């Protein structure tokens, strides 16, 4: 049990369009990197891969990860898909 | 005529999460049995509790699996 | 005000699932007119049994699901 | 049979704009759905409901109907937007 | 407790006192292993105890199977 | 679910009853012989039912997935 | 109240041994009064043996049909 | 062998519009299907039919035939629609 | 009190032989006072042998009904 | 008004499933003209029993 | 009708009378459960029935799966 | 067939014949063991045929679409 | 004219040269005198040997069908 | 060491001295195979040991199934 | 084709005496290994040619 | 790692297959090893399917 | 070669001589079936052989399953 | 372990133009691909490696990495060519 939280993380005002990207990109890449790591070290630990109460947690974590990355991919593709049609047309 | 909407208990479930009685009781019954593996009165109890725990855990896993396939199939329907 | 009320009340109700009301009590009751134990009368021809009050009452109540009331010859808390 | 209600009269179309009828349809569907998901989840936890053969035969039907309902809506909406794409992009 | 615990407890509630009677008869017999009247009683009580436990276990097993076979079909 | 506009539980109680009779006297051969039959029929009934309900789910799903 | 098929298979035996189910308890109630009579012992040996065979064959027969039926129902998949 | 009937000279001196040919086909199929589903469900409910080998061996064939028929109608319909799309679609 | 089917089939013999359970003891404690009296010996012989047959027949009957029940219960599974 | 009535009614109903009122009561009934227990009599060659 | 019913029927026209014989032997045995001559015949007939019904059902299952594969490759 | 129109034996015949022979005596181990392998070989043949027909049609559909 | 699962069955049927008849012969002799211990002792051996022969044959053909069906599934 | 090892070791610690008691009593019996006190002492110990081993193995078996059934649904 | 030859040898030796436990024990192993080998080969062949088809479909 | 522990439990068992204490230990080790290998393979596959799906999306 | 063959052969090398200890103790017994020291010798060897073969087979089976489940995920 | 060798020094070249930078990136990828494909093929046919859980767990990864890498190179090449085609058509 060793835990830390970073609290003063984000600015809520209206801000230039360039930086909303950097801040979204960075926060997302960080979240996915740590999520993936915790998944793998839940499988490598023998006390967690063999307990039926723990496996049920790992199942949810894996599924949530799958869905989150599927959705960020889909919406980004439709985002650039709009621009390319307005410009080509 | 149309069936009623129902009404939504939005807050309750997500913080109703907490240590289940059922696992606690399974581990307690096992610890009682292991002290005297030959008492029929204890064996009869543990058979029943372990069985219920098996059913509960399977039903739950299969349900989580079903609910997440629907969402993956929606996203794959629009991309 | 509405949001605060709804949340607070829901949490109060959930936490009170950890409290318990049903403390048992023990009554000790001396019988003044009869023996507590059951008795057996070995008639020279037949053995016959007279059960004790404990046996009779246990056998009567055994497996009951509902409460008792009206032995004959805040509202939420109650 | 425990508690039930039904809505008897639907408001006249003569006073409601075209987008109100949409908001009103959407909201009703989104709520009936969240309520069904919750109901199923609660059936899976009551230990009496999760271990009785009578009750399981009901849960299996409830989950099959939820699955078909959401697959239906998600298909017809995709066909609906595909029509608009066909007419405008073309 | 679920439904299996209830099925199980139906037997335990249907036989009022056998768990006690069998123990008591055992203690009376152990004091005097050679009285035919103590001996014949114990034979019957132990015999019934045997059947009670056997039936109770086989029933629970059958209900478990019916449930697991249903739960296989959820997915 | 109804097709809109189209014109057009005892075995459970029976098994419960037989169980309650048997539980009172587990050594009666007649109560045992009766319970064996009631339980066997109930078991077959529940299995046939749940298999059929799955077969219909899977046909509806295949139809939708064909046009989806 | 609904009779299945296994119920009918069982009842075939019950309606076969029409009276044996009473005869066993009546011959017992004779014997218990005077356990030393050879005639009564000779009678009860017979009726008891018959009742044993009857209950045993009945239960095996019901089991075989239960096992055929399950094996068909498993193919509905 | 029970209640057999056949139409004769169906097309010999009258011809239906396609508009009607589709409609008759749809109706004749949809009702046969709904009756077959009810027949199956009823053969499952009756305690005397789900416990006799002779009746189970009959029900297995009914379920097999229903499943094959609905799958074939669905596949052919989808394939035939595809061709009209490839014709009209610019 | 609570009493199974086997307990019943047992008690049938007890209530059947009304008094023999006493008579064997009273005949014994008469004989023990005076072992050399033919009239006491000749009675005791018949009472003791009747008690013998009684206990044997009771024990074998209960054994057989147990094994019919165990045979049926083996088929629930 | 309608939305409040329907909701409060449905919830009161769901809550009342927890209330239980079919409580049992006990009555002692003395017999004035007969014995309470079963009785057994010996006949010519068999017993008779009265419940 | 259909081909899978044709396959099912090709058994029932194969075992001419078994369906009757089994019930007839059962009635005889039920009349006198303790005759070894009757018992010996019933064991045979019952076994021949159990086997016939299993072989029939597994064959119908296999031909159903062949057709369900082809109707998918129509796409 | 008895017919040729001017201008060996296959698994389809052999299966129908072995089924026909078996159904006369469903409990003979020689016949059962002779039938298992014919029904298996017929299942494999009838799958492999359909899968390759499907491949050749998807090739031609892709050609026509590529020149659309 | 036959496939390769028939070549695999026939490797057993030609492998155990004569057992298929030897069983019937043994039964013909025992049926005539069931109370003979030398006949009983012989029949036990033949019948057991035949039981194993048939089981090994059927499980091997099952396994080769499982390999083939999996390769064919990949033709897609 | 995983969870299954824990479940096994709960039995190993639940029976304190049984393994060595069995090993001992066997050697006392083998020193004088005809003494009824030693025979009576041994029967009970060996019976206890038999039940212990069986319960242990059947429990580990059940848990393995629950885990493999969950792991299957990761896909 | 070594692992193809070994299994046909084992099968002949077994078919010669189907009840010999040493032969049964050997054949179980040989057949299991062959069974895994075939599957692995077929699956990788598939992957390698699905990649080519996806390339052509990318420019097509 | 687990690979060695299982290999060694096997080596000790094959020395005396009839010893209950050795059998009970082996059952447990082989069971845990089986679960570990399966969980690992399934997780690897899932991550690769996600990765492939993204490419298929922008392709 | 292969890995399952190494697993299987590990037992054969673990028990050095058992495969021909059995055949020898049988040849000795068959000469004088009534000698109790020979009977008692044969009982243990045949038991040991039985267990040896069972364990050997079941282990190869488990490893097969683990491999097939991994190869299934190459696709 | 036995009979093993490694090349210590790579040969070297000048890189002075976009032409040589392109040929170099091409040649660098071609060889890595051929080597990987051969390696996998061998790992599928050494019987000590086809049947051992530890070795199969590795081959799985090697196959996956190959698939992903070749799909990336294909996609980015086609995107580049499409950008050229789009600009010149415009
Ligand atoms: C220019 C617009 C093209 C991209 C539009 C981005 C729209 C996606 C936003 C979204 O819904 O995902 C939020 C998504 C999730 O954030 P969260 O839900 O707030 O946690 O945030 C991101 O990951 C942003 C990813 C941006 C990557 C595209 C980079 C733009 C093109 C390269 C620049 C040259
Ligand atoms: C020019 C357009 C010409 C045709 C337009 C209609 C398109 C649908 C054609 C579908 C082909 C049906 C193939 C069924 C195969 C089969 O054997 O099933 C028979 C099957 C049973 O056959 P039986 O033996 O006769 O009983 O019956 C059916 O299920 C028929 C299915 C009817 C569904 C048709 C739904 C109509 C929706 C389209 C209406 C829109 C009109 C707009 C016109 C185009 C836009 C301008």
């Amino acid at each position: 049990i060793g835990q830390a939280v970073n609290i003063r993380s984000m600015e809520t005002d209206i801000v230039s369009l360039d930086d909303r990207l950097l801040q979204a990109f960075s926060g997302s890449a960080i979240a996915t990197a740590v999520d993936k790591q915790t998944i793998t070290n839940r499988i490598e630990d023998p006390n967690l891969v063999t307990d039926p109460k723990e496996l049920a947690i790992s199942q949810e974590m894996i599924s949530d990860y799958n869905l989150y990355v599927s959705m960020v991919s889909t919406l980004t593709r439709k985002g650039v898909g709009a621009v390319e049609t307005l410009l080509r047309s | 005529a149309t069936p009623w909407s129902g009404y939504l208990d939005d807050v309750s479930a997500k913080f109703d999460t907490g240590v289940d009685n059922l696992q606690t009781q399974v581990t307690e019954a096992l610890d009682k049995l292991a002290a005297k593996p030959s008492d029929p009165a204890l064996l009869a109890a543990y058979q029943s509790k372990l069985s219920e725990y098996n059913l509960y855990r399977n039903a739950q896993s299969n349900t989580v699996k079903v609910f997440k396939d629907i969402d993956a199939a929606i996203i794959q329907n629009f991309r | 005000y509405v949001d605060m009320v709804v949340n607070a009340a829901t949490m109060m109700d959930k936490q009170n699932d950890g409290i318990e009301l049903g403390r048992q009590k023990i009554g000790v009751m001396r019988l003044n007119n009869t023996f507590v134990g059951d008795r057996t009368y070995n008639l020279r021809d037949q053995k016959m049994v007279i059960p004790g009050i404990a046996t009779a009452i246990e056998r009567l109540l055994q497996g009951e699901e509902q409460p008792l009331g009206n032995i004959v010859s805040m509202s939420l808390q109650e």
